[PDB]
């Protein structure tokens, strides 16, 4: 299950 | 045995040819179980293992939204990084992300990680304590201070110590017949004439799972990496792995050269000289 | 920016015996950037029905891809892998060596 | 950082009128949402938006539209008001891929009432009922009650003012207005409130007590061809003075 | 129903513990929330939890059990200002819908040391056409009922707080017009205490 909260560099 | 769950994301920009190529792949140990490719038909996260197809429609929906949200961050990141490094719009650039977690043989959390590269080298990574960032350069110090302000590590730690280990455990028992197997290496020994002065002893290892294997050459107890040509571990294509190691031997004196194979499917590490 | 030349292994899935159907593999690894052209050749001509793996990458950030096709080896048929990549001045041919 | 602002707090629409609800956000959040909340339905998503320039429907889009011209702004348009649109609408916002902790924050709301005929709209009548002398003798305390009655829609704010200054310091107001005629949908409303003081504070004739009811109704621009005074947004009050015994 | 929340109303006295539960159905949920919504106000975020186990923040304790898919909120040492509807909210990711439960209303009732229940007739500052009855100083056990009569109107029980004596009191109001509306008969539908003081 993938991580739900990816954030921009 | 120890286990891991890992996700691998590659995003590559395409100057004048439109949107970036986005590929995501998920593994449990060395068994790929999911993929998404921005260029494929479906535009969905797709199954790549039999045992993951028993997940329901809500799983696939969810994964498809989340992978497409990764697709977005990566895409905006390619523009963002271009800005940070002041690079022209005419060049193709690569971002890669890898995250996941390890468990022990008790299946308890061991380690979590989240790495990120730009152009094939380290941009920023989450440190071992899952609270801090290692920025590679001055441009990645910007991303770091942005990610400290946005509490990114906290959410990642919660995933890596929690959800990641919880879902790895679920996968391991759902795919028990495939994931918790260990296949022992079938080993050969070959010898070919270079000329009449030199001879190559090649030590083989076939049909093993998992991929982690050590092949070492040695003369009379003293190990010999001064001649050891060692190929990269290669997939056989049926879910098993292959590898070989060669040394160049003065022919006639092939008696005191021993190949040592170590693998987790071996009860005792194998010792082998030419028959 | 990092360029790395692919390492190419051409090999079969099972030990090869003539008249028995098998799989011919071309494993390209250790490369960067991800753009790569891989074809499998039978007697110097392109095989069409070749599948490949999803692009993924190693600890050092370098990619790997497995290209494979179903085949039946003989004494006469010569098999090879053709690789093209920016690191190569001309496309590379690695032949299938049956004892490798 | 204001966070999620929203206007108006209250609004009477007449069937077939258009209005826009405004919503603004301070936080550079990508992801903005509109909801309505209803007594048996919970919170229901109408439309939402995960970036500037792009939107999609929620579970209940019908009769609403929405645009996201900037990241800050997310107006909801009701193009032609229906009496099922009477509701409490909330703007909300979460970061999306932009930001921090994935928490969704809500606007203060907008209480919209749609009616078929604005001849149904009435301001309240407000009366103050002075403490029973029997309570003063039994408890040495004095309860004033304020009744705001006869109003439609239920868009009121009640406050108590002693000696010109607002008190919170001994009041209890009904949490929601009562329907005076529960057999009807255009039922007018009533609200009660209490102010309790000590006996000797009430028995001081210098003390002025005032129950204030702010009512939200029609605008001054509106057409009004009844014989009644135009039920505008207005304050209605009532008072009592201290009384020695 | 993605998210399932208990009951309503949940009546707890001041100082006591209010425990709120909720169940969710998506196994891949990653973020878990508690909102507080006062009557006529907007939902306000009070607790966020992201990993299994407990999270304390003042009087609030949020627990998470992902294996049983269960979120909970403990409110210790209940204050009268804790009286609201509490909503749990659950999500999977930053593009996933925040899934709200229906809410459980929590009612915090005052410690009232010794009750003096009484119904009083209040006089008008006369310009209005009604009479008002005031049922007051009763126990937090006492529930007032609504009207089975048409022309009479009874409010719900509310609590005021006289911050001076440190005095809390419950009260309810009845009013009517059309005939001889008495305060000795106004609260007939409710079970009011035996020792309720009716002055003559």
């Amino acid at each position: 299950l993938l991580f739900g909260f990816p954030v921009y560099v | 045995g120890s286990h891991s769950m890992r996700y691998f994301f590659t995003s590559v920009s395409r100057p004048g040819r439109g949107e970036p190529r986005f590929i995501a792949v998920g593994y449990v140990d060395d068994t790929q179980f999911v993929r998404f490719d921005s260029d494929a038909a479906s535009q969905r996260m797709e199954p790549r293992a039999p045992w993951i197809e028993q997940e329901g429609p809500e799983y696939w929906d969810g994964e498809t939204r989340k992978v497409k949200a990764h697709s977005q961050t990566h895409r905006v990141d390619l523009g963002t990084l271009r800005g940070y490094y002041n690079q022209s719009e005419a060049g193709s650039h690569t971002v890669q992300r890898m995250y996941g977690c390890d468990v022990g043989s008790d299946w308890r959390f061991l380690r979590g990680y989240h790495q990120y590269a730009y152009d094939g080298k380290d941009y920023i990574a989450l440190k071992e304590d899952l609270r801090s960032w290692t920025a590679a350069d001055m441009a990645a110090q910007t991303t770091k201070h942005k990610w400290e302000a946005a509490h990114v590590a906290e959410q990642l730690r919660a995933y890596l110590e929690g959800t990641c280990v919880e879902w790895l455990r679920r996968y391991l028992e759902n795919g028990k017949e495939t994931l918790q197997r260990t296949d022992a290496p079938k080993t050969h020994m070959t010898h070919h004439a270079v000329s009449d002065h030199e001879a190559t002893l090649r030590c083989w290892a076939l049909s093993f799972y998992p991929a982690e294997i050590t092949l070492t050459w040695q003369r009379d107890g003293e190990d010999q990496t001064q001649d050891t040509e060692l190929v990269e571990t290669r997939p056989a294509g049926d879910g098993t792995f292959q590898k070989w190691a060669a040394v160049v031997v003065p022919s006639g004196q092939e008696q005191r050269y021993t190949c040592h194979v170590q693998h987790e499917g071996l009860p005792k590490p194998l010792t082998l000289r030419w028959e | 920016m990092i360029q790395r030349t692919p390492k190419i292994q051409v090999y079969s899935r099972h030990p090869a015996e003539n008249g028995k159907s098998n799989f011919l593999n071309c494993y390209v690894s250790g490369f960067h950037p991800s753009d790569i052209e891989v074809d499998l050749l039978k007697n110097g001509e392109r095989i069409e029905k070749v599948e490949h793996s999803d692009l993924s990458f190693s600890k050092d950030w370098s990619f790997y891809l497995l290209y494979y096709t179903e085949f039946t080896p003989t004494e006469k048929d010569e098999y090879a892998c053709r690789v093209n990549h920016v690191t190569l001045s001309q496309p590379k041919i690695v032949k299938w060596d049956r004892d490798m | 950082n204001a966070g999620v602002t929203q206007t108006p707090k209250f609004q009477v629409l007449k069937t077939g009128q258009s209005m826009t609800l405004q919503c603004a956000q301070d936080m550079n959040h990508e992801y903005m949402s509109w909801y309505r909340q209803d007594p048996g339905m919970g919170l229901r998503l109408i439309h939402y938006s995960v970036g500037a320039g792009i939107t999609d429907q929620g579970e209940v889009p019908n009769g609403y539209n929405v645009s996201r011209s900037t990241t800050e702004d997310f107006p909801l348009r009701l193009l032609s008001a229906a009496p099922s649109q009477t509701s409490v609408y909330f703007c909300a916002s979460r970061p999306g891929l932009a930001g921090g902790r994935p928490e969704q924050y809500f606007g203060p709301g907008t209480r919209l009432t749609v009616t078929e005929d604005l001849k149904n709209v009435f301001p309240p009548e407000v009366a103050v009922f002075e403490p029973s002398e029997a309570e003063i003798s039994h408890t040495q305390k004095a309860t004033l009650v304020c009744l705001a009655t006869g109003f439609y829609p239920d868009h009121v704010e009640l406050s108590w003012w002693v000696n010109g200054k607002e008190v919170h310091s001994g009041v209890s107001t009904d949490p929601q207005p009562l329907k005076e005629q529960p057999a009807l949908n255009d039922s007018r409303y009533a609200l009660s409130s209490r102010l309790r003081v000590s006996a000797t504070f009430w028995q001081d004739p210098r003390n002025h007590f005032r129950c204030q009811v702010q009512f939200y109704g029609l605008s001054e621009n509106d057409e009004w061809t009844q014989d009644r005074a135009k039920p505008v947004t207005q304050i209605v009050s009532a008072e009592a003075w201290g009384r020695a015994d | 129903k993605e998210v399932e929340q208990n009951s309503g109303p949940l009546s707890v006295p001041e100082g006591a513990i209010a425990s709120l539960n909720c169940t969710y159905s998506d196994r891949g949920s990653q973020s878990f929330f508690w909102y507080r919504q006062y009557s006529g106000k907007s939902p306000e975020l009070i607790m966020s939890i992201y990993s299994n186990g407990d999270k304390e923040d003042g009087r609030f304790t949020a627990q998470l059990n992902k294996a049983s898919q269960y979120v909970s909120l403990l409110i210790r040492d209940s204050q009268p200002s804790d009286s609201a509807t509490y909503l749990c909210a659950v999500t999977t990711d930053s593009w996933g819908k925040l899934q709200f439960g229906a809410g459980t209303q929590v009612v915090v009732t005052p410690d009232i040391q010794n009750p003096d229940p009484a119904v009083y007739q209040l006089r008008d500052s006369k310009s209005s056409d009604k009479s008002v009855c005031l049922f007051t100083d009763f126990d937090s056990q006492t529930n007032v009922s609504q009207s089975k009569d048409s022309d009479v109107y009874i409010t719900d029980k509310t609590v005021l707080d006289m911050r001076s004596m440190d005095f809390k009191s419950n009260s309810a109001v009845a009013w009517s017009n059309k005939s001889d509306f008495a305060c000795a008969n106004a609260f007939n539908n409710s079970i009011i205490p035996e020792d309720t003081f009716f002055p003559s």
